[PDB]
């Protein structure tokens, strides 16, 4: 199996196969601490941010891609955003401080 | 409700059940509604619901 | 010795017996109330339980 | 300069308690209605769950009732329905809510057992839910009558207490009674009663209670938050996106849980303002009320009560806190795992013709993966008018394309990974290499670094998109820049099996050859004469080889001579590059000396050499391996001669203490022991005849009558060399096999008898089926058990990062060899290697300083050590490390892929816990669980106990339940007097005087008396010893680093003795402390520094503590953690891998640790 | 399945691990070849449009 | 498990006492389970299901 | 010693005692307690061994 | 001679571990409820765990259990509360129906009466017909009909 | 390619900051401000960048004197243009 971009879950933005055209593989809590052993915060975020879960940072990303300029401007990814509403929904007040 | 009435007998009477189209004769209605009908009345299924 | 096994048959004959059950509650159910000889051992019992 | 509104790049995180205007302010309008859709047209109805007028649209820059349909229309609300026309994305945004006819209490604070209501009150839970249900009355304020403040009455005693007095006399029953009692509750005052009321009364029942809840008290102030808000008055509702209603096939539709649960709350709280409006009676309002609360409850958290179950669905319904918690564990989407793009998979084979650089990527795998940068390029060059044509192009597959790729694939990295992911090596960047076929071919030297067997395991691959992500590919996690285990300096590249064979067969001798004794000029002949058939290729032969060596000052010498050595290995000298000394090819190279051969030419010529060395020692063994012929038939296992004879003298001793047992000689378990050990030592007969056989059996001639030698018998080349097989299979397949046990443990008697090569009869098998079994399991299980404590190890570690470079302490361990029983278990160069000195050691004569104070101590340096008679070397390491919050490079050491010094902001905690677990699978008191039990410093069952203070020691008092042991230290007190439970058989000299920490009695100690009593070096030097016997008894290299680091973990808390800063009992951090007394020995007052005790906390126990909340919510328990921080208004910095993991930002160490560190400095700053 | 001429030796670490060394003969006399039978559906279905 | 009664131990793990301990098990085809079983104490209890 | 662990009396009492353990939380009745106590172990129809 | 929920946990400490059937039937008769014990096993499970490894600290994982243990009666599910709380008021009896529907009588009639002794009362209503036949308002929005 | 990143990380010692600076270079290169300081290959930014501090031509110094030149060589040409901004004034 391979994918580069396909569809994408309505829940939470994230990729998946809808079409037999598979979603991506699945990067676990080992992989995460594997990265980390390694120097490598970039992979690691370009992992779980922009290939990923950041619905922005996922076509901002691909623009660059096809202009052949590599980058991320990664953002916050949308289950943490989620998360946010999930625990702001109740009686709990969650910010963001200062600058 | 009507319509689930209509059911009853031609369950076991017609064999299996009466046609899809077949009830709809029953009824004093334009007889095509039994499919729109049918249709909207169901309640979605719950997301969560365990594959 | 204390292991019993099963098979295909044993276990339909369970569902069904539920099936029976779920189908007796009703036919007992609509007993109570119950007219003389107009309703017949059809109205009473359904198919799709079982 | 304006600080600023708009969303910029924000720092930290806040989380509190939200106050009905707060949460007004979320909300852009009330939601009034529990319908959702039209029904016909699937439109929002107006103000319900789903509307476009409170939310947003349903289409993008497009108005409900369609007025304005424009993209040029924005920021207008429409007149027929106020609806700004945006994308529908703002859909997934806004916020709602509702407002509540009654108060309603929230279930997270009600029921989260530090109920908060209760105990910021003071007050009982069931006095509390008494009241809530309406089932009796709580006074509020009572003033100066009759009655408590927080007393509860019922329906009489209310009655009458109203009626005696009117006024000055206060209560109320329900939610509206406990708001009421938040409301009025002032925390200043009781906050003055209680230091008072502390200070008065002396006992500890009551102070300790007293001072616990004042601090509490004081950080309820503090936070913000104020006791109103756990009583509900505004309930948000959640964006309509994130609970859809989207349809599906067949015109059915599908919707969350959230609906269900938020339409029941609408609609009796909707019930309830009609039945205020209508003035019923109370029986009914407050039932209204009640059903309000459970709607409200079920929907914030269901999982407590009854569990309500949505509609037509047995299943109960999923709220709000299991929307938060998930399930399957703790795991919380960032951590579980997550769908990653550019990605894929598929089944791998070995293409030895590779470097150790790349892998072979398939065509189409290739090309789907680079799809974007295939685009890209393709009308970069102008192949291509537009992207769309580039789709078309490469849908089409048009020629050219291919060569593109060749383009973007050639220096651009790829990474691949495997499923049972443990240490960092698990996943490693290689260099595509494009193939024809759909299976990924990986190098044969990672296979044993990825346990990747052939038997069709499935490997994955993902691109490294941005020029940061390619670049950390290709100087970190490429292959070629790991050659090393990051648990054991030892090479990972290591042959494997087929290559080892092949040096094997070529380097090696027999007694008769052709051209054996002849000389030659160089390697060049002898392969020359090899490869024409005229010389064989193991023949002893003197060759003139020209080995060098860097021993000049930073130099190579040169130096030529005639050794005596075999074709083969002369052949195989041509490969080895440089400086090595012929010594190294001249052995009979197995497994180890093939191993160290690669170590050491690392620690001599460097990286590169290592490496392109390794790539033509594996292209050779494959080579020499393949000519060799080597096989495998049935008659190459060579079951003894006297086997059958062996057989028959244990099988003369069984019915020997037989006929014993009939004349009653002896008993019956005497019997099965002295049975069980005569075919115990039969197995050893027949298994060291065997192996005799199997071993020097091949008799030939050179020359003269005979000779003999080492066998040339394929089974045993394979079993020798270390490709594969081993003494013990070896033994299962000639001689007979083991005396196999049951499942209980009463191993049977007669043993498996016959072998492999010869059939097993019914039995036999029958019994080597059970043994198989369990094998199985143990094997499949102890996965799951390794997994787990690398969970437990990396949740203790973590956030642990190099952070400093040099703290500068002389404070280290004595590090000397092992020294078990007989010699040296464990050497001292090994112990000592990598490692810095603490400080500068001596010769057996002084005034002489060989290493200078702080050096890593490199090969060359240990080397120095070792010629010099030198014991013991003092060791900094991470457990002693002056630095707070990390450890220090100079401290910790310089083991990784790189032989050089560890490098600032590469984190150590992931890396000590992955090569602490990963070898845990080999695991099997012992084992496994031994290992467990030891990082959790659980205290053993039958303990010994250390003396509590040195001197003369004595029995006193008599027998209840203890006979107390009463201490007599010299010059000191003696108000120690230990009770100790006298049925326990005692060692200590009641005549004579124990040292503190002596052995008063026999048995294990518990490491936290061993902290105590001994010291901080001391029960480091014994966890650390403990575990690693654990390791090296199953043959386990891990260095002591690791486990050091997981012992400064442990560690890392301690309480309070003294005061004069902060409470007396307090259990801190080491860190926080000493960084608060070492502040205060100086400046402050003079010193008022407080003394502490150092505390061992188990693994999971101090992974308990973590400043982070956001962390937290993670592996523990999320509701409690979430509203335990939300009623303190706990700040959450991040700081921490695991929270910027989740809030998806750049760790805080390695390649971000830059990032982290400037950002850190220019907060808390001008 | 199919038996056939098998010999063990290493052959140039192609067969390294597990792995299997195949004869081009093999694959042409099409012995080892599978027959699959995929079903595939198609839903003509009713929509409000 | 077949249908019937069951007499079972649970020696050494239960109260650490060594003393073992014994229950009966009645399980019936369809139906409530019917257990016996002692305690430290040498007090027969039963518990439905 | 178990019948001095006993807290009930008579055979009523027991089947109270029975009937709270089953169903808790709920008051008794001596219909209620004779016909689970019979419909649990001693009915034709809730109880078989086959 | 009595109090229970020391036992269960007195013993559940001295050994150590206590299965999870164990708690619940050394439970006392006063808390059976299911998902009561979903947070107490965390209770124990802190001070001691046995959930078929925790802190030390114990102490206050007592007192607040202790606290659980009194608060083991009322089951909550509003069901119970309000059938409880309803199964109070007395039947009716069929004389006691026309007292308490004669009273209803009295009192509407009364402020019937009271509103027909303002002055006011009567105007608006006069103004109000003038506005009905002035077509500025309909006859169903003024009266339901008169006795008749 | 480049296979071993030994001698890059010989030259500046943190060997995370070798992936950073060089990833800076990387970029200097790949869109296009500046042009190779050693004969491309035909290999990307990635090895060139390495390349360049192997030969020990780029390293955080040199990078951040010539980008802090830069900023006054178009300092240089708006020097009328934003004089030309008294309107300020
Ligand atoms: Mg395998
Ligand atoms: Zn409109
Ligand atoms: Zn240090």
């Amino acid at each position: 199996h391979a994918r580069s971009t396909g569809s994408y879950s309505l829940v939470t933005q994230q990729p998946l196969g809808g079409k037999a055209q598979f979603g991506g593989q699945r990067f676990g809590e080992m992989e995460v601490w594997a990265l980390e052993a390694y120097g490598a915060a970039y992979t690691l975020q370009e992992m779980l941010t922009v290939k990923s879960d950041d619905v922005n940072g996922r076509t901002k990303m691909y623009k660059n891609i096809v202009d052949g300029n590599h980058q991320m401007e990664p953002g916050m990814p949308e289950s943490f955003n989620v998360l946010l509403k999930e625990i702001r929904s109740l009686g709990i007040n969650i910010e963001l401080e200062d600058e | 409700n009507k319509l689930n009435r209509i059911s009853r007998q031609m369950l076991q009477e017609m064999g299996r059940e009466p046609t899809p189209e077949e009830l709809a004769e029953r009824m004093l209605m334009p007889e095509d509604k039994i499919r729109k009908v049918l249709k909207i009345a169901k309640e979605p299924i719950s997301m969560e619901t365990p594959i | 010795g204390n292991r019993r096994i099963r098979s295909v048959g044993e276990m339909a004959e369970n569902q069904f017996r539920v099936g029976l059950v779920r189908v007796e509650r009703a036919v007992k159910e609509r007993l109570s109330l119950g007219d003389l000889d107009t309703l017949m051992p059809q109205d009473m019992i359904n198919a799709k339980p079982i | 300069l304006k600080a600023q509104t708009k969303t910029e790049e924000f720092d930290a995180i806040k989380i509190a308690l939200a106050s009905p205007d707060m949460i007004r302010s979320w909300s852009f309008g009330e939601v009034k209605k529990p319908e959702t859709i039209n029904y016909r047209t699937f439109k929002p109805e107006r103000d319900g769950l789903f509307c476009a007028r409170i939310f947003g649209p349903v289409k993008d820059y497009e108005c409900l009732c369609g007025k304005y349909k424009r993209l040029k229309h924005r920021g207008v609300i429409c007149e027929k329905c106020g609806v700004e026309v945006t994308q529908t994305k703002v859909r997934r945004e806004r916020m709602g809510h509702i407002e509540l006819a009654s108060p309603t209490a929230h279930i997270w604070f009600l029921k989260s057992l530090p109920s908060r209501i209760g105990l910021l009150l003071d007050m009982p839970l069931r006095d509390i839910e008494r009241v809530l249900y309406f089932e009796s009355y709580v006074v509020i304020e009572g003033g100066m009558t009759n009655l408590e403040r927080q007393q509860i009455l019922t329906e009489e005693q209310y009655l009458d207490a109203l009626e005696e007095f009117g006024d000055e006399f206060d209560a109320k029953m329900g939610a509206e009674a406990i708001q009421a009692l938040l409301k009025s509750m002032d925390l200043e005052q009781e906050c003055e009663q209680l230091r008072e009321e502390l200070n008065e009364t002396n006992s500890e029942t009551k102070r300790k209670k007293l001072t616990k809840r004042i601090k509490l008290l004081e950080a309820f102030v503090q936070s913000g938050n104020k006791p109103e808000w756990m009583i509900l008055t505004v309930l948000p509702v959640l964006p309509p996106d994130l609970r859809p209603l989207v349809p599906l096939d067949g015109g059915r539709f599908a919707t969350s849980d959230l609906n269900d649960l938020y339409r029941r709350v609408i609609n009796r709280n909707n019930r309830l303002k009609r039945l205020l409006d209508l003035a019923a009676p109370d029986i009914i309002v407050r039932n209204e009320k009640r059903m309000l609360q459970e709607a409200v409850d079920a929907l914030l958290d269901n999982g407590r009560r009854g569990r309500a179950i949505t509609g037509s669905n047995k299943r109960p319904l999923k709220s709000l806190a299991d929307m938060i918690k998930g399930k399957q564990g703790r795991f919380r989407q960032n951590l579980l795992g997550k769908r990653v793009d550019y990605s894929g998979r598929s089944v791998i084979t070995v293409g030895p013709y590779l470097r150790l650089h790349q892998c072979g990527l398939p065509k189409k795998m290739a090309l789907e993966l680079f799809k974007p940068f295939i685009y890209g390029k393709l009308e970069l060059r102008g192949l291509a008018t537009t992207i769309k044509a580039a789709k078309k192009m490469v849908e089409r597959e048009e020629a050219v394309v291919w060569d593109i790729l060749d383009e973007v694939i050639r220096e651009h990295p790829v990474l691949l990974n495997r499923a049972p992911t443990l240490h960092r090596l698990g996943i490693q960047a290689f260099e595509p290499v494009l193939i024809e076929g759909k299976a990924i071919q990986l190098h044969p030297l990672v296979c044993a670094a990825y346990n990747a067997d052939f038997d069709g395991d499935q490997m994955a691959v993902h691109v490294p998109l941005t020029l940061e992500a390619q670049l950390e590919a290709r100087a970190l996690m490429m292959s070629t820049n790991n050659i090393l285990s990051p648990a054991n300096g030892e090479p990972i590249i290591v042959p494997s099996q087929d290559v080892v064979l092949g040096l094997y067969y070529m380097t090696r001798d027999c007694v008769n050859a052709k051209g054996e004794g002849m000389v030659l000029t160089g390697p060049k002949e002898a392969e020359r004469l090899y490869r024409s058939g005229l010389a064989s290729l193991h023949a002893r032969v003197k060759v003139r080889i020209t080995e060098y060596e860097k021993d000049a000052n930073g130099e190579l010498v040169a130096k030529t001579s005639l050794k005596d050595t075999t074709v083969g290995r002369a052949i195989l000298w041509m490969i080895v590059p440089k400086g090595l000394p012929y010594s190294i090819v001249n052995q009979a190279l197995g497994k180890k000396a093939i191993s160290k051969m690669l170590n050491t030419c690392y620690r001599i010529l460097g990286l590169k050499p290592t490496v392109i060395f390794a790539d033509q020692i594996m292209y050779t063994g494959f080579a020499y391996a393949a000519r060799s012929g080597a096989s495998v038939g049935i008659d190459d296992m060579v079951i003894p001669e006297k086997k059958h004879e062996i057989i028959s003298e244990a099988e003369a001793e069984v019915a020997e203490i037989q006929e014993q047992f009939q004349s009653g000689l002896v008993t019956a378990g005497e019997r099965y022991n002295k049975v069980i050990d005569i075919w115990a030592a039969a197995n050893d007969r027949v298994s060291k005849a065997m192996m005799d056989n199997l071993q020097t059996e091949t008799v030939i001639n050179r020359d003269g009558q005979e000779e003999k030698q080492v066998s040339f018998n394929s089974i045993y080349m394979m079993a020798d060399s270390g490709a594969r097989g081993s003494a013990a299979q070896i033994r299962q397949l000639a001689g007979m096999r083991g005396l196999m046990a049951k499942p209980d443990g009463s191993i049977i008697e007669t043993p498996i008898t016959a072998n492999f090569r010869e059939g097993l009869n019914v039995l036999q098998y029958f019994i080597s089926t059970h043994g198989a079994r369990k094998g199985l399991a143990d094997t499949a299980l102890k996965t799951a058990n390794s997994g787990y404590l690398t969970r437990r190890l990396v949740d203790v570690a973590q956030d642990l990062v190099v952070t400093e470079d040099d703290c500068g302490t002389h404070e280290g361990i004595m590090m000397t060899p092992v020294i078990e029983g007989g010699d040296v278990k464990e050497p001292l160069r090994d112990r000592v290697l990598g490692r810095v000195t603490a400080e500068d050691v001596l010769k057996p004569g002084t005034a002489d300083i060989l290493v200078p104070r702080n050096t890593l101590l490199h090969e060359q340096w240990c080397d120095l050590l070792e010629e010099n008679s030198v014991d013991a070397v003092k060791v900094r390491s991470v457990v002693s490390c002056d630095t707070d919050f990390g450890v220090c490079a100079h401290c910790y050491g310089r083991d990784l892929a790189r032989g050089h010094i560890i490098n600032k902001g590469e984190a150590i905690g992931v890396i000590a816990a992955q090569s602490i677990g990963e070898p845990g699978t080999q695991l099997t008191t012992g084992g496994l669980p031994r290992v467990a039990d030891l990082f959790e410093a659980r205290r053993p069952k039958e303990p010994a106990i250390l003396a509590e203070i040195s001197g003369i020691v004595s029995f006193g008092k008599e027998t209840k339940g203890k006979r107390r042991l009463v201490i007599t230290p010299v010059d000191g007190s003696d108000p120690y007097e230990e009770m100790i439970p006298k049925w326990r058989q005692l060692n200590v000299f009641e005549g004579e005087r124990v040292e503190r920490g002596d052995v008063i009695s026999d048995g294990p100690e518990a490491p936290h008396d061993i902290l105590r009593l001994r010291g901080v070096h001391a029960v480091t030097r014994y966890i650390v010893n403990e575990v690693q016997d654990v390791y090296r008894l199953q043959g386990v290299k891990i260095n002591d680093k690791h486990i050091e680091v997981i012992v400064r973990q442990m560690l890392r808390k301690a309480t309070i003795v003294n005061a004069g800063s902060s409470d007396f009992l307090e259990g801190e951090q080491v860190e926080y402390s000493r960084v608060k007394i070492a502040n205060r020995e100086l400046e402050a007052n003079g010193k008022v520094g407080a003394t502490y005790s150092r505390d061992l906390l188990g693994i999971t126990k101090a992974s308990l503590a973590t400043e982070s909340f956001i962390s937290a919510a993670s592996f523990q328990e999320t509701t409690r953690v979430l509203t335990e921080a939300a009623v303190a208004g706990k700040r959450d910095e991040l700081r921490g891998l695991k929270e910027n993991v989740i809030v998806g930002r750049l760790i805080p160490a390695g390649t971000g640790y830059a990032y982290h560190q400037d950002r850190m400095r220019r907060r808390a700053a001008g | 399945g199919q038996n056939m001429r098998v010999a063990f030796m290493p052959w140039n670490g192609y067969n390294f691990e597990d792995s299997i060394l195949v004869s081009e003969r093999v694959v042409q006399e099409d012995r080892f070849t599978t027959i699959h039978i995929q079903e595939l559906a198609c839903v003509s279905r009713d929509t409000k449009l | 498990r077949s249908p019937g009664v069951f007499f079972d131990s649970d020696k050494g793990k239960t109260h650490s006492s060594g003393k073992v301990l014994y229950n009966a098990r009645i399980i019936p085809y369809r139906g409530s389970w019917l257990d016996f079983e002692f305690d430290p104490k040498d007090n027969l209890f039963v518990r439905i299901d | 010693e178990t019948l001095r662990v006993d807290p009930t009396n008579d055979r009523l009492s027991a089947l109270v005692e029975i009937y709270r353990m089953m169903r808790p939380g709920e008051p008794p009745t001596r219909e209620a307690a004779e016909s689970l106590f019979e419909n649990l172990f001693f009915s034709e129809d809730r109880y078989d061994l086959s | 001679p009595q109090s229970q929920l020391k036992l269960l946990v007195t013993r559940g400490k001295e050994q150590g571990y206590l299965t999870y059937a164990e708690v619940n039937d050394h439970l006392p008769e006063d808390i059976v409820d299911s998902d009561q014990i979903e947070d107490i096993i965390q209770m124990i499970n802190d001070m001691g765990i046995q959930v078929m490894n925790t802190a030390d600290e114990d102490a206050a994982e007592a007192a607040a259990q202790v606290l659980s243990s009194v608060e083991s009666g009322r089951t909550t599910d509003p069901v119970r509360m309000y059938m409880r709380e309803m199964g109070t008021v007395e039947l009716l009896t069929r004389e006691g129906e026309i007292d308490i529907a004669k009273r209803i009588e009295d009192g509407i009639n009364q402020v019937q009466c009271s509103v027909a002794e303002y002055p006011e009362a009567i105007t608006y209503l006069l103004e109000q017909y003038d506005r009905v036949e002035a077509e500025e308002a309909r006859l169903s929005d003024l009266i339901t009909g008169f006795v008749d | 390619a480049r296979v071993t990143v030994q001698d890059a990380v010989e030259k500046i010692g943190n060997r995370f900051d070798l992936v950073l600076v060089a990833a800076r270079r990387a970029r200097q290169m790949q869109v296009g401000g500046k042009d190779p300081l050693v004969p491309e290959e035909n290999d990307k930014t990635t090895v060139i960048a390495l390349r360049e501090i192997e030969e020990g031509l780029i390293n955080n110094q040199i990078l951040d004197v010539r980008e802090r030149q830069e900023q006054q060589e178009q300092e240089a040409a708006e020097l009328q243009a934003v004089t030309a901004i008294a309107e300020g004034r």
